[PDB]
């Protein structure tokens, strides 16, 4: 689900990505039809530019943190960092080093809360390059004739089944994370040339690559499936199967 | 009623700092200076716009119509223009 | 009449007539993954769709104040396209601009739309003024036609059709009534009609046919020179 | 005289806003003036009235003391 | 739901096609209504809008008109792929199928 959403009706999956050059916000939200001069309000009220920045930039930003608040309720953010801040806050009047060591764990918490509440963005260009290389899909779909009907991609809550992913039964990792960092979603596609539709389901997880400490790909499609439907033909394509992928690569278990 | 409104006092400002009375003098000068400089910059784009839109076209290139030139030709034509077109049409396309 | 004589007028340190990538010291340089730790860049691949939605908005938000005038909606579209087609038809190589011409133009159109959303863009106010003056002239014609009266535009067309007959009835040696000849006849009438507006036709003399109008005149007692002294 | 002048200069700003009402109200490039002109106007009024009010209080304290202290000395 | 038409306020009407034959007729009537279209009678189901004097910016105006007549909310990501009459017909069907199965309009 898209966390950053205003009352604007168009381009919901790009609202957080698009960086507009407006000095302020437009008077009205993007019109879905031609309206009348009396449908809109001339010379909008005083302090309108500030009101818009709050309801179009601030408020949808807080709705994102509230929508994904279950990913920041870890013992490290809840108890450790606030407790570390209070220990040095009692000596804040003795020196400046105590003010710093008391505010640092708060800035660290904001950074983890900031990155964990963002909408999960996979490398969509890697994805389209993967499906357009399959011949069974290029038979009915092409980038010049494809259109999106629906999009869903959200993190999975809590720890998963402790037989398919035993990695997350680690008390040290659980101290920093309450979620899995994995995401699941789908893509409703359509081709206006062939008249075909397909649901591109996918599951992602972070994996390590070529290095010791850094993550290689935070959103690696370990399960990628396409249920194609045409005039009278139904096909099921498997670009990436989880039974064969989970035997080669395992998740990353982010810390901090 | 709060004490924050005491900042409005200027009768007894010499009892605390006596600084407001001299700082604003600079602020007024700074505004006057920026008024002269900025007005000169933003106003003096017109000589370049006037010359280029009247002398920059050439025959080895295509001059494309602008928004204003579209509205004027279609919705700001005078009577003589309306008469000339219909005068050419009737004589050549109708009456040969 | 007068041509630029300097042959190096269009020379720049970046080449001839180069207004897309002027030469500067801090020039763009490549980046290598294996050696790059972090980067701060604002460039993205969202300019295409922003170029599409910006058009849809500027068009739909301008039509709110056209009052269903179909001829104005179609005229405005032609003008809106002339504004979006600048990068595709310009001499400037917009694909070679310094840091991406696509992002540059899209961000520029967004500033125009912001003013359009408030109905404060000078193109909008100019369209309203131009259109109102046009309809006032069209309604004047309608009111004169409903009364069976003749419009000043139709009187010219009829006066020009008969002059063509008079000029071609004597053009027997040749039979090519060129568009050049048709033109000078109409312009000669226009110049006399143009001068007639300020000095109407009182008698058979015609429009602006009185010499006495050009004798010494004086301002009326009720409207003297308000701006300066007279003596 | 000072309070009357500073009040007339404040009234001058109100005319400047009224004379240019259509621009301050509809042109978004002048939104910051539209939003903060009244805040500055109140802060200016406050200084004008604060000084007049304080001066008025002191004058009344001065007048009531010389009358009281005079009768004691009589 | 009202709009100005030649200076007069008129109530706008929305259409519900739900049939293949009604879609092909609407798109042609739509494309033939655009003042930029050439060879209006030579236009068929397999007609490339480029061959009739239409560019990318004209497809937007056409899509903008589809939203007016049908009430759809078409995203900017879908417009630039509508370059043939066949494309409008298939897109209109895909939207009707999506709402008939998913019970909601596609993501805008
Ligand atoms: C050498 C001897 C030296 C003598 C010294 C004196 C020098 C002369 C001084 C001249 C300047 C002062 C003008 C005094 C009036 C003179 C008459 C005049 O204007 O000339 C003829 C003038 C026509 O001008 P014109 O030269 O013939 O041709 C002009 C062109 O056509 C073009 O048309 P236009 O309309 O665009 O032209 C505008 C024209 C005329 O504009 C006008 O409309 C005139 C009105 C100006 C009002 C001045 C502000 C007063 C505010 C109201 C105070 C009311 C107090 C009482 C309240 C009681 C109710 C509670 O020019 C001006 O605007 C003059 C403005 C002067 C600068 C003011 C700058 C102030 C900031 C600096 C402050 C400095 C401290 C001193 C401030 C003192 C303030 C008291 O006549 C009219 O305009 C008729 C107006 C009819 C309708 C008026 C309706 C009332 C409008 C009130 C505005 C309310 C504002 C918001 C409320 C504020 C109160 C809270
Ligand atoms: C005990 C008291 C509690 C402490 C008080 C803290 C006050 C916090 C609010 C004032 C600080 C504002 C600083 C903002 C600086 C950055 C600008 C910004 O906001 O970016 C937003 C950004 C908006 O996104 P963006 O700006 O990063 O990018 C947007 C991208 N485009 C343009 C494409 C859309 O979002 C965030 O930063 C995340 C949300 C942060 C929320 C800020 C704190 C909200 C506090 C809510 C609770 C307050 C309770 C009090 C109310 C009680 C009732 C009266
Ligand atoms: N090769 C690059 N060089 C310099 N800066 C980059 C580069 N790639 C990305 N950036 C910056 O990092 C940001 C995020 O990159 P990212 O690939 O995640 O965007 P994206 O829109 O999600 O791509 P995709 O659609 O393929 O998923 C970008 O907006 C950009 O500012
Ligand atoms: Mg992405």
């Amino acid at each position: 689900q898209m966390g950053f959403s205003s009352d604007n009706p168009y381009n919901k999956r790009w609202e957080y990505k698009w960086k507009h050059s407006y000095y302020t916000y437009p008077r009205d939200y993007e019109h879905t039809e031609v309206r009348k001069p009396q449908d809109s309000k001339d010379v909008p009220p005083i302090y309108f530019a500030y009101y818009k920045d709050f309801v179009d930039r601030w408020l949808p930003g807080m709705n994102m943190w509230w929508q994904r608040r279950h990913r920041i309720f870890d013992k490290f953010n809840v108890y450790f960092l606030p407790g570390m801040s209070l220990f040095f806050y009692q000596f804040a009047d003795l020196a400046l080093g105590f003010k710093i060591m008391a505010a640092f764990p708060l800035f660290l918490a904001y950074t983890r809360i900031r990155d964990k509440t963002l909408d999960p963005d996979f490398k969509e260009t890697y994805l389209r390059d993967m499906i357009y290389q399959n011949p069974e899909i290029t038979k009915y779909f092409n980038e010049e004739t494809i259109h999106v009907l629906d999009y869903e991609f959200e993190y999975l809550p809590g720890y998963l089944c402790p037989e398919k992913f035993p990695e997350y039964q680690n008390k040290t990792w659980q101290f920093f994370n309450t979620d899995t960092a994995q995401a699941e979603g789908f893509f409703k596609f359509g081709d206006v040339e062939s008249g075909a539709t397909m649901t591109l389901k996918f599951k992602t997880m972070p994996i390590p690559g070529k290095f010791r400490y850094q993550v290689g790909e935070p959103f690696y499609f370990y399960d990628l499936r396409a249920e194609i439907k045409c005039d009278g033909v139904y096909k099921e394509v498997v670009l990436v199967d989880e039974k064969e992928s989970l035997k080669k690569i395992r998740p990353f278990l982010f810390l901090i | 009623i709060l004490d924050y409104l005491f900042l409005l006092d200027l009768n007894d400002d010499l009892t605390r700092k006596a600084v407001f009375e001299q700082v604003i003098i600079f602020i007024f000068i700074y505004c006057t200076m920026n008024f002269l400089a900025w007005s000169t910059v933003v106003e003096l784009i017109w000589p370049t716009h006037f010359f280029n839109r009247r002398h920059s076209s050439s025959q080895e290139f295509i001059r494309f119509r602008t928004y204003t030139e579209v509205l004027l030709k279609i919705s700001a034509y005078n009577d003589f223009f309306y008469v000339l077109n219909n005068y050419y049409y009737n004589q050549k396309l109708i009456l040969k | 009449g007068y041509k630029i004589r300097n042959k190096s007028i269009f020379w720049t340190r970046a080449g001839w007539k180069n207004n897309w990538h002027p030469k500067n010291f801090n020039a763009p340089r490549p980046s290598y993954g294996e050696f790059t730790m972090g980067i701060r860049c604002r460039n993205d691949h969202h300019s295409f769709l922003r170029y599409v939605q910006t058009y849809r908005n500027m068009s739909r938000h301008c039509k709110q104040y056209f009052l269903g005038d179909k001829q104005l909606e179609e005229t405005f579209i032609l003008g809106l396209r002339s504004l979006f087609l600048v990068p595709y038809d310009s001499q400037c190589l917009t694909d070679q601009i310094k840091h991406g011409g696509e992002r540059r133009f899209v961000d520029q159109l967004d500033r125009d739309f912001e003013l359009i959303s408030y109905n404060t863009h000078p193109y909008q106010l100019f369209t309203y003024t131009v259109r109102n003056e046009h309809l006032a002239w069209k309604n004047e014609q309608y009111e004169k036609i409903q009364k069976g009266e003749k419009t000043f535009e139709q009187e010219l067309l009829d006066y020009l059709d008969e002059q063509v007959l008079a000029e071609k009835a004597k053009l027997r040696d040749g039979q090519n009534f060129s568009i050049e000849r048709m033109t000078e006849i109409a312009l000669h009438v226009f110049r006399k009609a143009r001068a007639g507006k300020v000095r109407p036709a009182q008698d058979v003399r015609g429009p602006d046919g009185n010499v006495n109008d050009f004798l010494e005149q004086r301002r009326p007692f009720e409207h003297p020179n308000p701006t300066g002294v007279t003596h | 005289a000072t309070a009357l002048y500073k009040s007339s200069a404040l009234a001058g700003n109100l005319f400047l806003y009224a004379y240019n009402y259509n621009n301050f109200t509809a042109n978004i490039r002048l939104r910051t003036m539209r939003y903060l002109f009244p805040v500055v106007s109140l802060a200016i009024f406050g200084n004008i009235y604060w000084d007049y009010r304080s001066q008025l209080v002191k004058v009344n304290l001065f007048d009531e003391y010389i009358q009281a202290r005079a009768q004691e000395l009589v | 739901l009202t709009q100005y038409v030649e200076g007069q306020i008129v109530n706008r009407n929305q259409l519900t096609l739900k049939k293949q034959e009604d879609i092909e007729q609407y798109v042609l009537k739509l494309v033939r209504g655009y003042f930029r279209t050439t060879n209006k009678q030579g236009l068929n189901i397999n007609s490339v809008l480029q061959d009739h004097g239409l560019d990318e910016f004209d497809s937007i105006e056409l899509a903008m008109q589809v939203e007016e007549d049908l009430g759809y909310v078409i995203s900017a990501e879908t417009i630039p792929v509508l370059n043939k009459v066949k494309h409008f017909v298939n897109y209109i069907n895909h939207v009707e199928q999506f709402k008939a199965e998913n019970g909601k309009a596609p993501i805008a």
